[PDB]
């Protein structure tokens, strides 16, 4: 094994894709980072269904072959929404909102726990919270809170 | 026999060394690279590295060619 | 498993050493000192 | 007041100094001071251990020794002991729980 | 509800164990036993108590009213989670799961918290339900539950500053390492004495004051009583406000030796009468005699033995038997000579005796490592 | 001493990696 | 209590045997411990005059005195038993530890890198 | 016979299990009798290499004990010692396994209760060594040959066959016979002056079986003479009640050397004529002779003016640079390596299922020179 590495290290390197999609006769469409799409084809290894859109993959760089599924990046939401940095907060944190707090469950909690509940009454679920008042008065938090 | 072969291998950290950026592995000692040509690569890496040295964002060394780390 | 042969048939440790020297010492001082008092 | 506590007892460490024993009879008269409150108040050095050292009731001879001793060599191979003993009782943990 | 919870512990402690003070603890405990919905945790108390024969409606009365808070939470279940809030259920008995836990035992108590625990997404809900763990952990002394929730809760105070919840956490900690003989940890996690508060378990914050020093005065070294409990403003009005123990702590700074003992018989036997204290009040002054004739000890080479009486403490031969089971007990580093009559000091250098405990602990672990290895693979 | 006080220990940490690399083999395998 | 530091009673056992005569067994028990007190006369002790060992075994004053204070030391002298206390010569010697430890310590390499 | 010894024994079991002394001792007998006649079939016919002698060496050895248990009290058991010696015999000729373990225990069992002079020759027996006795015989072998030299004057040598003994044995109850290992395992320690704490373990057997034992070493720990008769009057018949009463007897001496360490180290010049009354020998004309033979043994060294009283003894500290600790390292230093080269030894055996080690291919190696081909051609 250890004088193995002194061999299989003169092996150049891998590439990485990513997926856009898969086409017919078991070949996908992968872009590298600065440089272009391709048409390729997969090693048997590899599975149609496991591969996923928007997945980056090990490639080999000889043929193109595909070589092994690259992990995970990013969802396009938790990068963007932790760019933003909001200050999560909780009920803990609430000084003194309560009928707010109860108001606002009705319009939100409520078609969520309860979507049957409106059923019941016949009558459409409301879409809209208009929240209004002088800055620094919980509206922040009392949304990310919701 | 095996401390002729255990020293033997550090030949390719010779010194036509090229340098790239860590930024992770899937497994042990098989990993991904950030290299200072802008691409990124699936790479392979010598044993002797202490691992627990990687990762502020490591500075790391790549062969010319056969682009592995060193 | 476990035929074993019959030939006849904290909370505890601290309060066990204090035991061993704290044994058998006049039990009750409120009184041993206060008579030591005029007796010494 | 208090800074004339701390000046007593900056003469009191000067003269002190030089010997390893000496009779309280000297030093109250090199300091130009009695013998109770300074008997006193080198029994308080000796006990708050500001200086070491013993004093005498018969005639009063202060026997003065100091060596700094060797701490760092058994305590600290002393605690890796009972780190250790923790180690065995995690290794009830994932021995005596499995195999 | 466990804030007046301890008391009644204490007067459990208070009614069995002295035994002819039996009378006013079997009266108020009942005064506060068959009132207040307790049922389960006097049944016992009842066999150590007297026959008080009719109990029989007086628990039906409560367990009445025990099921009249049970049926009412069975009628709160439903309508809280027809309109959901916040798991309005386990919001009840988040509250009223502790009534399950004063009133009901421990599994209701227990379960219910370990059910809301997984509620509320802030540890200001969490953290007050593992102070009341680490309370029950303490009523029925779960030594080993107290060291789960311990960790659990200290995972909690990182996040935030949270200093209501670890200075009050302190106290909770140092009357664990006074309930061991753990003392330099118990005046440690009772160092501040100010930020603690005037508190439900010590209602008295002066009977706080004299339990900090009185495992202080052990705990810590002269270098420390001479600059830390003699100068705090915190600490000496307080004790200002006590005659005996301001007697009895300064009787030790001021050489005031043959006082200490009056005061110390006095201290001594409250802390014998006290609970929690009653494991170790001989631990304490078994430390306090030899702390005191080790202190004076190490002043003097060539003291006789019959100076110490008139002026140390009297009872010569009490002195001489006091100090040969000291010496022959293995500390008060000095030898004392009889038939000139004179007691003579030594010297130990710390290398023998800081020899002792290192091969001490080397064949503690050498029985532990010996004693798995024979354990584990057959 | 606490050099050879620590060895012992770690080989024998070494050991129940290896019986958990044999009890929970033998019956997975076979 | 030929355990312990028992003379004078096992002295006194001999002559209070109620069994029978047991005399061969007391005489070789008188000499079995008159060897020992001939032991302890080479003990750390003072001058002592011609009466207190004279009278410790069973003698008033024969020349058994002279058989033990020509046997051993603790010289026959002016009222005088003398006391060649010494005790120097045997310490200080580092070279036994400095060989058996020094073979000790090779003892440690054996079964410290090559293997067992 | 692994079917007529199993089926011998699968009736042999539940006769003599909850063993019926009532018309059931010829029942017995008898079965016992026809396994006999298979344990003859098997000391005599083709014991060679089937377990038909390995096999049958727990059933016989197992069967020695309901044998031992009908036909021993109740029956003459000298008689089985001349089949044992026949037994012993034809056992380490043809197989020197299971045959070599159980027929020395249970050999030993009442040669022990005898006084038979088959303790040295269980000196020079060359079946000492069974070769890991399967850890039950094994374990308690140990004892059997600790209690040997108890009758035969331990001199600290068995205490760790005692303690490896105890350390041996497993999880079942303490009332089988590490309640006696538990008392006697100290006795012999006693024997030398050294006591732990027993009691500390309240299982089922740190509260039933201890209190007159403890109630004992209460009295060891004392520097008292007399209190010993206390406890020796007290419970001369509980240790007689298990026959250790004449190693119980002779504990006189160590008291009274636990009492002249205690003095001598406690105080220094200290006359004769006050360690006979305070040690309550109401003699000090043989207190000089006490204190003589305390210096005589070893114990103390310092001199007594034998003309004036007064016992001097001088101080000596700096044992560390007295190389002792050093030898009480070195003890510990190579027994630490061995349990380090022990849990070497019994660590490789896991190594296997290593198949092989592949380089690295063979077709991919034949796409590398492929490739390679194509860039040495480009
Ligand atoms: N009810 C409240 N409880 C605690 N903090 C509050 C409350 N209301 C406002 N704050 C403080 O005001 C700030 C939030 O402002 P907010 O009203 O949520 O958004 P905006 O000011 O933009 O309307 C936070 O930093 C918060 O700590």
């Amino acid at each position: 094994l250890l004088r193995e590495e002194l061999q299989l290290l003169q092996e150049q390197g891998s590439y990485v894709g990513e997926v856009v999609r898969a086409m017919d006769k078991k070949k996908v469409l992968v872009k590298v980072h600065p440089e272009g799409k391709f048409v390729v084809d997969v090693d048997k290894n590899i599975d149609i269904n496991d591969v996923t859109p928007n997945c980056r993959v090990a490639l080999r760089n000889d043929s193109y072959t595909l070589h092994k599924i690259l992990p995970n990046k990013v969802d396009p939401l938790v990068s963007l929404m932790m760019v933003e940095k909001v200050p999560d907060s909780t009920y803990e944190m609430i000084g003194g909102l309560d009928k707010q707090i109860k108001e606002i469950k009705e319009v939100i909690e409520l078609p969520v726990k309860h979507p049957e509940l409106f059923e019941a009454l016949g009558i459409a679920q409301p879409k809209g919270v208009l929240l209004y008042g002088p800055p620094g008065t919980g509206k922040t938090l009392l949304a990310r809170a919701v | 026999e095996f401390l002729h072969a255990q020293e033997e291998v550090k030949r390719i950290q010779s010194i036509p060394l090229v340098i790239g950026q860590f930024l992770e592995a899937v497994d042990q000692n098989t990993a991904i690279v950030g290299s200072t040509t802008g691409s990124n690569y699936y790479v392979r890496i010598l044993s002797t590295i202490d691992r627990e040295l990687l990762k502020p964002n490591a500075s790391v060394a790549l062969h010319k060619h056969s682009n592995a780390l060193v | 498993m476990s035929e074993k042969k019959q030939p006849v048939d904290e909370d505890n440790w601290d309060d066990d050493n204090v035991e061993d020297d704290f044994s058998n010492q006049l039990r009750a001082e409120l009184e041993k000192h206060g008579y030591k008092m005029e007796t010494s | 007041a208090k800074l004339y506590d701390n000046l007593l007892e900056q003469n009191l460490i000067r003269v002190i100094e030089p010997f390893s024993r000496v009779q309280i009879e000297h030093i109250s008269s090199l300091i130009k001071l009695s013998k109770a409150d300074v008997e006193r108040k080198l029994s308080q050095m000796i006990l708050d251990k500001k200086f070491h050292g013993i004093l005498d009731q018969g005639e009063g001879v202060l026997i003065i020794f100091d060596e700094p001793p060797v701490d760092k060599t058994y305590e600290a191979a002393l605690e890796t002991i009972q780190n250790m003993s923790k180690v065995v009782d995690s290794l009830y943990n994932k021995a005596k729980k499995l195999t | 509800p466990k804030n007046p919870d301890l008391r009644i512990a204490q007067l459990r402690f208070l009614l069995s164990l002295p035994e002819h003070r039996g009378d006013a603890a079997v009266r108020d405990e009942l005064m506060a036993a068959v009132r207040d919905n307790n049922m389960a945790p006097y049944y016992e108390a009842l066999c150590k108590s007297l026959d008080w024969q009719i109990d029989v409606d007086l628990l039906n009365k409560m367990k009445k009213a025990n099921e009249d808070e049970l049926k009412r939470l069975d009628e709160e279940l439903e309508d809280a989670e027809k309109n959901l809030g916040e798991s309005e259920i386990r919001d009840a008995m988040m509250a009223k799961a502790e009534y399950l836990c004063r009133i009901g035992d421990k599994e209701g108590a227990l379960t219910a918290f370990r059910k809301t625990y997984d509620k509320t997404v802030a540890l200001g809900h969490r953290l007050d339900i593992v102070f009341y763990l680490l309370r029950i952990g303490l009523f029925y002394m779960d030594n080993d539950l107290i060291t789960r929730n311990t960790e659990k809760a200290k995972s909690l105070i990182e996040e935030g500053g949270d200093w209501d919840r670890r200075n009050r956490l302190k106290v909770y900690q140092g009357l664990y390492c006074v309930a061991i003989r753990d003392f330099k940890q118990a005046a440690e996690l009772f160092l501040d004495t100010v930020s603690t508060f005037t508190s439900y378990e010590l209602m008295d914050y002066k009977t706080f004051v004299t339990y900090t020093v009185y495992v202080s005065m052990i705990a810590l070294e002269r270098p420390d009583l001479r600059e830390k409990v003699i100068k705090g403003a915190e600490i000496l009005e307080v004790l200002h406000s006590l005659p005996a123990v301001r007697q009895y702590l300064f009787s030790l700074y001021e050489c005031r030796y043959s006082v200490f003992f009056q005061s110390l018989a006095v201290v001594e036997q409250e802390m014998k009468k006290d609970w929690l204290f009653a494991p170790h009040y001989r631990y304490y002054v078994r430390e306090m005699r030899i702390h005191a004739y080790s202190q004076l000890l190490e002043s003097y080479r060539s003291l006789t033995l019959g100076y110490m009486a008139e002026a140390f403490g009297v009872g010569v031969e009490f002195i001489d038997q006091e100090l040969s089971r000291f010496i022959a007990a293995g500390r008060l580093h000095c030898k004392i000579d009889k038939v000139n009559e004179i007691v003579e000091t030594n010297r130990p250098d710390s290398k023998n005796w800081q020899y002792q405990e290192t091969i001490k602990k080397g064949d503690l672990l050498l029985n532990r490592v010996q004693k798995l290895s024979r354990v584990i693979n057959m | 001493y606490l050099a050879s006080l620590i060895r012992s220990v770690v080989a024998l940490h070494n050991l129940i990696n290896n019986k958990i690399a044999n009890r929970d083999a033998e019956k997975k395998e076979g | 209590y030929l355990m312990e530091g028992s003379y004078n009673k096992v002295f006194l056992a001999k002559g209070n045997i109620p069994a029978e005569s047991y005399t061969f067994f007391i005489d070789i028990l008188l000499d079995t411990i008159r060897d020992e007190i001939a032991g302890c006369i080479e003990k750390a002790y003072e001058k002592i005059l011609f009466t207190e060992a004279t009278r410790i075994l069973f003698f008033n004053t024969p020349k058994k005195m002279t058989d033990y204070a020509k046997k051993r030391g603790w010289v026959l002298g002016p009222n005088n038993y003398y006391s060649f206390a010494s005790q120097q010569q045997k310490p200080e010697d580092t070279t036994i530890p400095s060989t058996e430890l020094a073979k000790q310590v090779i003892e440690y390499a054996r079964q410290l890198e090559m293997i067992v | 016979r692994p079917r007529t010894g199993k089926a011998a024994s699968t009736p042999l079991l539940p006769e003599v299990e909850a063993y019926l002394q009532l018309l059931v001792v010829i029942f017995m007998m008898n079965s016992k009798r026809y396994k006999e006649a298979q344990k003859i079939s098997d000391d005599l016919m083709q014991k060679i290499s089937t377990q038909n002698r390995r096999a049958l060496d727990l059933v016989a050895a197992k069967c020695y004990y309901y044998h031992a248990r009908v036909y021993e009290f109740l029956d003459k058991l000298d008689v089985v010692r001349s089949f044992l010696h026949a037994r012993l015999r034809t056992a380490t000729l043809r197989h020197d396994a299971d045959g070599q373990a159980t027929l020395l225990n249970l050999l030993l069992r009442n040669y022990l209760h005898y006084s038979l002079y088959d303790q040295a020759e269980k000196l020079v027996s060359k079946s000492v060594f069974p070769e890991q006795a399967n850890n039950n015989e094994w374990a308690r072998y140990l004892y059997y040959t600790g209690r040997i030299k108890a009758i035969q004057l331990e001199y600290s040598e068995a205490r760790r066959t005692m303690t490896n003994a105890l350390r041996k044995a497993p999880q079942h109850t303490a009332v089988g016979f590490k309640q006696t290992v538990h008392k006697l395992l100290i006795v012999v320690e006693l024997l030398l002056g050294e006591i732990p704490d027993r009691l500390q373990f309240r299982q089922p057997s740190l509260k039933r079986s201890l209190m007159p034992y403890f109630l004992l070493t209460q009295a060891v720990r004392t520097g008292n003479l007399a209190k010993f008769n206390q406890v020796l009057d007290q419970f001369g018949e509980k240790f007689q009640a298990d026959g250790t009463y004449t190693l119980i007897i002779r504990l006189r001496h160590n008291v009274i050397k636990t009492g002249v360490r205690m003095i001598s180290l406690s105080y220094s010049r200290i006359s004769l004529a006050d360690i006979a009354q305070k040690l309550q020998l109401d003699s000090p004309e043989d207190a000089e002779f006490i204190v003589a033979k305390a210096i005589r043994d070893g114990v103390i060294e310092a001199s007594i003016n034998h003309e004036k009283g007064y016992v001097q003894s001088k101080e000596m500290i700096d044992i560390y640079s007295t190389r002792e600790p050093q030898l009480a390292f070195h003890q510990r230093i190579s027994f630490c390596l061995d349990i380090h080269n022990m849990s070497v030894k019994a660590m490789r055996f896991p190594p296997k299922s290593y198949n092989k080690d592949l380089e690295s291919a063979e077709e991919r190696r034949e796409r590398e020179q492929q490739d390679l081909e194509f860039a040495k051609e480009m």
